[PDB]
């Protein structure tokens, strides 16, 4: 059934799932037209598909051009999640295919379990978690690689760049969702803290900057503070 | 017209015959039914005065032969049976006419409801529904399971309708993923009426007997079979424009048959809401959306 903090240990046991999340496929900005009308304009998108045990992020770009000429975009946009992720599933090899994928948002349900008809043993599942995955244009790689493309790209990253090596997946993913989170709620505080420091540096085949385990502890407590000082501002507190 | 006569009556029982019904005191000189109308199936229903549980009864057709009712106290329930002796059943039921202990059948002329509710019903088709070959009628009762509620124990006391499962590869054509499930106009004229049903008829009767086992046994596989039914035309875009003038027709007299007090059970808010308000139909059951809005319009 559903995902909650009742059943959070089991993203990091052995057998292998996905979230899904589709905030960012059908992405649009809003303007006035020359008569005074209003219009949006797409921009690229993507699929944020992810492994929550090792760190494997499978992100399909989804490139302009795949909306051209069609109606119901929103709509639209989570048929072609479940048709990008089932054909992901299908491609993966039997011994990496997936037992459940988790979908941050129940519209997915319907779409990704009709896709996926001809995998009944793949568990399709809503979660309780309000997880920040949104924020994955917030990452200056993933951005950056999305928006440069110029056609449709399947890319592969590892977003826990080489914290496996020292930190358990339990870990890796709390630190993961703090980052989103922080992202999420002051992209421009959040990403202060992760540079403001010139010595500690992203290596070109990393997400995020080589911090040792000290470092990375100052990190988490100021982001942190970010996401308490954010909810001050927000509610007078 | 035709007779359903009764060998006696030794358990205090609400007798049903169609959409009426009758109450029988026990060891009441009770022995059947007469003047049912040639030209319909028919059903005779019962549930029993001492215990509620299990309604339970019997769809036939008199012109298929000559039928009567002989309660078994081993089973504890009034049995429906043929009498091949063609000569014995004719003396039997003049006796019993001449001693007047028969109930007629209570048509107003005027009134074609039953007619309305069992246009598309059949016999043979009921008998492929309810698997009892060696009968020539067929029984029905408020617990028998459904082939489709099975697969999610008895296979040989199951009600055989055909599966409708939105969500399955039969509804979903492989690289149609969306336009099938938005639009199931594939599933409802290829799947269904053009390889399964074979005609629109054969599908309004399978609809109408599940609707008439829901309301007169209170069976709740029935229920969900008649609402499949209607969802997957409604969930259209592309239909027949006679199918759903007959459609409207039918469902305007099932809900206007209903009894106004089993609307809460009878009836399911998301698919009539739906069908009536949503769908690529909602403008196409005039009929039943004005019963609808008059009569429940607390479901909407
Ligand atoms: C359909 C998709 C390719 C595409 O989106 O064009 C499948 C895919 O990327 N398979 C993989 N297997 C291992 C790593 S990525």
């Amino acid at each position: 059934g559903a995902m909650n903090s009742s059943n959070y240990a089991e993203l990091f046991n052995n057998d292998i799932k996905l979230f899904v999340d589709d905030t960012n496929v059908y992405r649009v900005t809003v303007h006035k037209t020359f008569e005074g009308n209003v219009a949006t304009k797409a921009i690229n998108g993507c699929i944020f598909t992810l492994n929550p045990k090792t760190g494997h992020l499978f992100l399909k770009i989804i490139h302009t051009s795949v909306w051209a000429g069609q109606k119901r975009l929103s709509q639209l946009a989570k048929w072609k999640t479940a048709e990008e992720v089932s054909a992901l599933v299908r491609s993966l090899p039997k011994e990496e295919q997936p037992k459940q994928i988790i979908v941050t948002r129940k519209a997915m349900l319907d779409p990704l379990e009709v896709h996926m008809l001809d995998f009944p043993n793949i568990a399709i599942r809503p979660t309780e978690l309000r997880l920040p995955f949104s924020a994955a244009m917030s990452i200056d790689k993933l951005s950056d690689v999305v928006m440069k493309a110029t056609e449709p790209q399947m890319v592969l990253f590892n977003i826990y760049d080489d914290w496996l090596d020292r930190i358990s997946s339990y870990t890796a993913f709390s630190r993961l969702t703090l980052l989103l989170r922080a992202l999420k709620t002051n992209e421009e505080s959040a990403k202060m803290i992760l540079l403001s420091d010139p010595t500690i540096t992203i290596k070109s085949y990393h997400l995020w900057p080589s911090f040792t385990d000290e470092q990375w502890i100052t990190i988490e407590s100021q982001m942190r503070d970010l996401i308490l000082t954010e909810y001050g501002r927000k509610y007078n507190v | 017209m035709n007779t359903v006569p009764f060998t006696s009556a030794p358990i205090e029982v609400t007798i049903g015959i169609d959409q009426y019904s009758f109450n029988v005191k026990e060891n009441q000189p009770f022995h059947g039914i007469k003047d049912i109308p040639i030209g319909h199936v028919h059903v005779i229903h019962f549930q029993h005065a001492d215990n509620s549980s299990m309604r339970y009864g019997y769809w036939f057709d008199c012109r298929m032969g000559n039928f009567y009712i002989q309660y078994d106290p081993k089973d504890g329930l009034y049995k429906m049976m043929e009498e091949r002796d063609g000569a014995k059943f004719e003396n039997i039921v003049h006796n019993f006419k001449e001693r007047q202990m028969m109930v007629s059948y209570p048509k107003i002329d005027e009134d074609d409801t039953w007619y309305n509710l069992t246009e598309f019903v059949q016999m043979d088709k009921i008998r492929k529904i309810v698997r009892k070959d060696e009968n020539q009628f067929s029984y029905v009762d408020s617990s028998m399971t459904t082939v489709q509620e099975n697969e999610l124990s008895d296979p040989a006391h199951s009600l055989n309708y055909t599966v409708i499962n939105f969500k399955s590869r039969e509804a979903i054509r492989p690289g149609h993923e969306m336009e099938d499930f938005l639009d199931k106009s594939y599933y409802l004229n290829t799947v269904m009426l053009q390889g399964i049903f074979k005609n629109s008829s054969n599908y309004f009767g399978e609809l109408q007997f599940a609707f008439l086992n829901a309301m007169f046994f209170g069976n709740y596989g029935s229920s969900l079979q008649w609402h499949a039914m209607i969802e997957l035309i409604c969930s259209s875009a592309t239909v027949p424009k006679h199918m759903l003038d007959k459609l409207d027709e039918i469902l305007y007299y099932q809900i206007k048959t209903l009894p106004e007090q089993y609307s809460d059970i009878l009836l399911n808010e998301r698919v009539w809401n739906i069908c009536l308000y949503s769908s690529f139909q909602k403008n196409s059951l005039h009929n039943t959306e004005k019963i609808m809005e008059n009569k429940y319009p607390e479901l909407l």
